[PDB]
């Protein structure tokens, strides 16, 4: 089985939200749920356990609770680093076959806002001498994680080639995105510039490089 | 405690994947390790799990599947999942399960102590390929005037994953590895960058260290910047 838990819930800076498990009369029935913390980069670390036990190192504002067929994990005091995946799990019954909750990804509002740094970087003379050519352009330091990249090749749009990652978080808590250029050193050599393109929140970011010097 | 994941990170389709677990400093409330894996997009998945005294439950939807044996005396515990598909593509995690008992009868209370650092597999048929790594070199661009940005391309290679790391690990601050693009060729890409003073440029010399275990390959680039 798999125990019922909301897909996602936000809650702002300094205060508190609760993440429900829902389960059967088998699994969180008997009562004793755990709780577990996945930060992205990072092994999943143990929170909860005995229903409202901590564990080793949980500070006290990670609570827990359940009421039936349903636990509930309180985080009181909401800080950045909260921002996690969060899955609750059951033992069902017979004490062998444990049961993971659907998970939660935990967001945290109320960050102050910043625009996008982007930096442009031409292919290097190693991969130019390699028979490959990929602009890179990355983009960091910016808040929300709301950003659409877009390249031009002498102002005219570029669709082709062009392979770019979901934004996600650096250390400061703010989001970074990459976004790639494959071309040719034919194609690289033969227009005059080639820019990258930011839109974060209405206002446009744009960095351009060119072959002729660097 | 502490727990190692050790076996393949790339398996063919209809082969059989093998895992190892390795525990250093075993407590006396470790009493039995069990497994987890995660596939990307879905949620934690038990698979099973063995006790001290050599009892094993499996999940009852793969135990068709799964076999789970253990070695006290090395101290090791092994996974064995036949006959994969790409649906077993997945960050497999070792981990080792309390059991207190709340005895007012006898009611017991189970839930993972230690994770695993995790070993990623994925199921393909395409071969490994090591990366190759480029620097991203800073100009009178990439300056911020004061801080400078560099980096290395890490391009092309399969399977993940990728880690890098700065003067071996001598420079942490200010370092941003990003996720990996999976070009149309089915290879992956990811860059890391750092932001540092730009008086340092020619003092302090700067070198990423690129480390690809799918295919034991370790690149150590040097990001000179740009006359």
């Amino acid at each position: 089985a798999v125990l019922n838990q909301p897909s996602s819930v936000s809650g702002s800076l300094g205060q508190r939200v609760s993440i429900t498990c829902s389960g059967s009369s088998s699994n969180v029935g008997n009562g004793y749920v755990s709780w577990y913390q996945l930060i992205p980069g990072s092994a999943p670390r143990t929170l909860i356990y005995g229903d409202t036990s901590r564990a080793s190192g949980v500070p006290d504002r990670f609570s827990g609770s359940r009421s039936g067929n349903t636990a509930t994990l309180t985080i009181s005091s909401l800080q950045a680093e909260d921002e996690a995946d969060y899955f609750c799990a059951s033992a069902e019954d017979s004490s062998s076959n444990a049961v993971f909750g659907s998970g939660t990804t935990l967001t945290v509002l109320g960050q102050p806002k910043a625009a996008p740094s982007v930096t442009l970087f031409p292919p290097s003379s190693e991969e130019l001498q390699a028979n490959k050519a990929t602009l890179v352009c990355l983009i960091s330091d910016f808040y929300p994680g709301a950003v659409t990249v877009a390249w031009k090749a002498d102002s005219s749009p570029v669709k082709a080639g062009v392979e770019t990652t979901t934004p996600s978080k650096q250390s400061n808590n703010k989001y970074a995105a990459s976004s790639y250029l494959s071309l040719t050193p034919e194609q690289w050599k033969s227009h005059r510039s080639y820019s990258c393109q930011v839109t974060h929140e209405g206002s446009t970011v744009e960095k351009t490089v060119a072959p002729t010097e660097c | 405690v502490q727990l190692r994941e050790s076996g393949p990170s790339l398996v063919k389709p209809s082969q059989t994947l093998s895992l190892t677990c390795t525990a250093s400093g075993l407590t006396l409330s470790d009493k039995a390790v069990g497994w987890v894996r995660q596939a990307p997009g879905k949620a934690l998945e038990w698979l099973g799990s063995i006790d001290t005294s050599g009892n094993t439950g499996y999940n009852p939807g793969l135990k068709s599947r799964l076999t789970i044996t253990k070695d006290s005396s090395k101290s090791q515990v092994s996974l064995s999942v036949s006959s994969v598909t790409t649906e077993d593509s997945a960050t497999y995690y070792c981990t080792t399960v309390h059991q207190q008992t709340r005895n007012k009868v006898y009611t017991y209370e189970l839930h993972v102590d230690t994770w695993g650092q995790g070993l990623l597999v994925t199921v393909s048929s395409a071969s490994t390929k090591g990366p190759s790594v480029f620097p991203l070199a800073p100009s009178s661009k990439s300056t911020s005037g004061g801080t400078a940005a560099l980096g290395c391309l890490v391009k092309d290679y399969f399977p993940e994953p990728v880690t890098v790391s700065w003067n071996s690990c001598a420079l942490t601050s200010g370092v941003h590895t990003f996720p990996a693009v999976l070009q149309s060729s089915g290879l992956y890409s990811l860059s890391s960058v750092v932001t540092v003073p730009s008086s340092s440029l020619g003092t302090q010399t700067y070198i990423c260290n690129v480390n690809h275990k799918p295919s034991n390959t370790k690149v150590d680039k040097r990001v000179e910047p740009k006359s």
